[PDB]
DNA sequence: CAAA
DNA sequence: CAAA
């Protein structure tokens, strides 16, 4: 929520915000507040099986959300609807490319460096954005 | 025995979904 | 920073060590120089520890030697011989060192005539009144010039004016025909 | 000009420091040498600051030691061990230094027998009457020769004639198994 | 022959100079050491000219410091810090030098507690009775270890037995984050 | 072994030589320093032979200079300036040297104010009581900072306590803008 | 570690040796300097052993020389000339050395006028009261500047205040036009 | 991902005129 | 370059 | 990416 670029700390303001590690078992867990048990009210000696029914259904709607519908758009999409980018005021992803950065090793050639190697990563790349129609004044931002 | 000159390894990358986190995360 | 792995002298590792105590009788080049080794190092890498008394029973200006038997296996005409010394004398005498080569049909030379000794100067780390230090090397033909003798090399220590007194330190010397391998973190 | 980034000894950075004050009792190689470390540095990079009195309660000609526990993890037979010393004595005694290796089943050695100490000479920056300086290294087998002991290395300081008096300076020593990274403006 | 263009220390060029005269009050590590800089060099390259009297109003065995404020811009964990000193004392005291690092929320430190000073030994060109010389460097973490302070580095000069008397020379020190370009005739 | 062809200072060859005899009047940085050159070397490579008497008609603690006129042709901002000195004094005074840069509209400076002299420390080979030796260099901006003057560089020699007496040796200095070619047997 | 195979001076091997005893009569640059060689080394690699008395029959401040005849075959304008000296004097006089070049139609020069001698300073390993040491080299034009003479080079030794007394050591010097081959274990 | 070995960048170079300066300037 |  |  940082109001101004001055509410930003040393590292961030200069280098950009941090992002998430590539998804794996520990870097992409289930939202921490994930329900691990759903309690349902019971009388003292009886249980409304018809209620227990709704109970589950209700839980469902809750999980569906927790798991993958935390954003409004996702909820709507869930019903089989749509949402303009103007609906939840979201940047419009115009283009997204990616690649693996490879390179080569430089060999050591002097008395002590001979047999040593330094890696010089160095990958070329294109990032093309198809003609795009800009409906309203704004900004086209490209980040890496 | 493969001829080529040693290449650095890339991505650890399939079937259906694995990571549910609430929505899209890059 | 980057660690330096080159050096003018590699001190023998676990082997070739002899401790020498007693009286060291420096001598002049006109006579026979004292080779303070009875159990003279072999492997041609020698480390000698000194804890003895520098006695002037003979002349006041002389020199003593520490030596080793050169391995002559190598077909190469000559190889490098490094030395690393650290001597602290009690009696201010302004020590001095260098490397030497001499032959002798004798296996365990006790002394060598001065007119039979070859000199090879080396940068002296220090040469204060009571402490000479040096870690250097020199090129020396390793083959016996007279069909029959054994070749010897070592560091010699001299002075223009000696002074009775205890001396302590180490005299290391090696014939480079092997460079000790070593953990270099970046390889 | 171009800045030199290589060096015979890299002084440990923020860690491994111990200050030692009091009386340093130099000894002769015939007895047990004083290892002025109770809290002996571990990481096998050691920096020791000296501000004590060089006392001759025993012999007038001896030597004291500063040591560290060698990391034996490396499968490499032996690695380099560098030292960087700067000692200024009050009592003119012509100091002297070098690197040493010795074992002991004891974790925190207080003293080590002289006949149980291995020497490795090093170029002494200076060896004046009251100040020895040196920044060098040597090759040393890092594995325990006797199944069971811990391996120790460090710089030893000796003299042919000590002299009661305050001594001050730093004794740094490191087992090179890591080269400190460093800002090199042109890369 | 071929001119050598590498060097352990590049003395700042036209900037960062301060002349210091007066009385230098050496101190012991148990107290607060004198940092003879009021107008402490900034650019983290410092050249200090000495023409003052080494006075022993306090203890006879101590040490004084010359320092500079480390530039912390570099994201690199640590960079090299070189020093080049040439001091000639009147009163024979066997000087000694080295590099140091210490922090302080104060912008212009006048003195720093000894238990708050980190040492980094360096090969001393010379350490005679009345003149210490040295041109070397060392690796030092350039970032403030305590959120808030400024990092300082410089050369420290000590002695086991000082002696009232005039001292003269230069104390240069620099944080290598730039290598001075230079006319090399063959490129 | 392999001959080393690199060096911090190449002494001018057949040219630029001036012998200087007489009285050298060392001075303090508060006054004007003596530039013992009337026929100041030009080619910016200078060799000066000393055979004069170090006289203390002024202060007991000072410094004298030997200089040369910097060639400013090179468009390079600054080049290396090496010096190689060997001075032996009679009167123990613990000499000291370094390189300096100073300007002056005068073509043949006889003396220069101390507050108008820039210092550049250099590793001193030795700095004993009666002999200073050094062969090193430093980076120096070769262009006149004040539109109009000529730039001068050279080695300065100082002492905390001079002592009337004869001095002898050589003061060599050069602006590296040429590396002397040399027979290298293997090319 | 890796053995260093480069060096500023390679001492001649089995040849070019001459022992010199007797009285060495140091002289001043105003007169003719003593060239202690009658059987002056030829091959232009010279090793001279000293065991003589430094006598002051003339002036108290002077210099003596050791020389060799430069091979002029090489079409190269000039080549490197290295020297390696180790001298220990009895009489404290703070020696000093350097390399020199001088011509003479005479094949075996006995002395050379000071105004006919060219100097080339070299880093002195040490220059204590009674011992000078040095292993260095310098660039020198090897061709006779005056159609007819022979070119000579060697190390000169001077002092500001000599002192009658025995001197001992070695004076080695060589014209590098050959690098001695050497067993390098890893090739 | 593009194969080629890294090339240095050239000119920052179109429609109609932008720079009026009084005449031709190289 | 009158992107007259 | 509801591998709804
Ligand atoms: C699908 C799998 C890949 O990650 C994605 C892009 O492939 P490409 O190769 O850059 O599309
Ligand atoms: C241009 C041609 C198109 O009519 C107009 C809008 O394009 P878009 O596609 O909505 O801009
Ligand atoms: C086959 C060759 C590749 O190493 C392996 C994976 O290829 P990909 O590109 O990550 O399959
Ligand atoms: C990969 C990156 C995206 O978050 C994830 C789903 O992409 P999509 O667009 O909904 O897959
Ligand atoms: C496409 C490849 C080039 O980088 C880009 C510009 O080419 P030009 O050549 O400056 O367009
Ligand atoms: C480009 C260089 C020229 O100044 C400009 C116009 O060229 P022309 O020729 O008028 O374009
Ligand atoms: C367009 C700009 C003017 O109105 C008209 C004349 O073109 P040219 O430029 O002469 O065309
Ligand atoms: C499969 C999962 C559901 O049971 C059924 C509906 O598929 P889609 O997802 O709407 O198919």
């Amino acid at each position: 929520t940082e109001a101004n670029p001055s509410n930003l700390n040393e590292d961030d303001a200069r280098y950009g915000f941090r992002c998430c590690h590539l998804k794996n078992i520990w870097s992409a867990p289930l939202p921490p507040e994930t329900k691990l048990a759903e309690e349902m009210g019971i009388e003292s000696n009886s249980i409304d099986i018809m209620g227990l029914q709704a109970a589950y259904a209700q839980l469902h709607t809750e999980q569906e959300r927790t798991y993958f519908m935390q954003r409004y758009r996702d909820v709507i999409s869930s019903f089989g609807g749509s949402t303009s980018y103007d609906a939840d005021n979201r940047p419009l992803l115009v283009m997204h490319t990616d690649f693996w950065a490879s390179g080569y090793d430089v060999d050591g050639t002097d008395q002590s460096s001979l047999g040593q190697f330094s890696g010089r990563v160095q990958q070329t790349f294109k990032h093309s954005v198809p003609r795009f129609f800009v409906p309203e004044h704004g900004v086209m931002m490209t980040l890496a | 025995a493969r001829p080529g000159r040693p290449q650095p390894l890339r991505g650890t990358k399939k079937g259906a979904r694995l990571w549910y986190v609430g929505g899209q995360q890059f | 920073m980057y660690q330096n792995f080159v050096t003018k002298h590699d001190t023998a590792i676990q082997t070739s060590r002899f401790s020498v105590t007693g009286n060291v009788i420096p001598a002049a080049p006109t006579g026979n120089i004292p080779v303070i080794n009875g159990g003279s190092i072999t492997a041609e890498r020698a480390v000698v520890n000194l804890y003895a008394n520098m006695n002037v029973s003979t002349s006041s200006d002389g020199s003593f030697i520490v030596a080793m038997k050169v391995d002559t296996s190598p077909t190469d005409p000559n190889c490098v011989i490094s030395a690393g010394v650290n001597l602290s004398f009690a009696g201010t005498s302004y020590p001095i060192v260098g490397i030497v080569r001499f032959e002798s049909a004798s296996e365990q030379p006790t002394s060598i005539a001065g007119s039979e000794v070859e000199h090879y100067p080396i940068e002296m780390s220090v040469g204060s009144g009571g402490v000479c230090s040096a870690r250097d090397c020199a090129t020396v033909d390793i083959h016996p010039r007279t069909s029959g003798n054994n070749v010897f090399v070592g560091v010699i220590c001299s002075s223009a004016k000696w002074t009775s007194g205890r001396v302590i330190g180490t005299i290391a010397t090696t014939q480079v025909i092997h460079e000790y391998q070593v953990l270099q973190p970046l390889k």
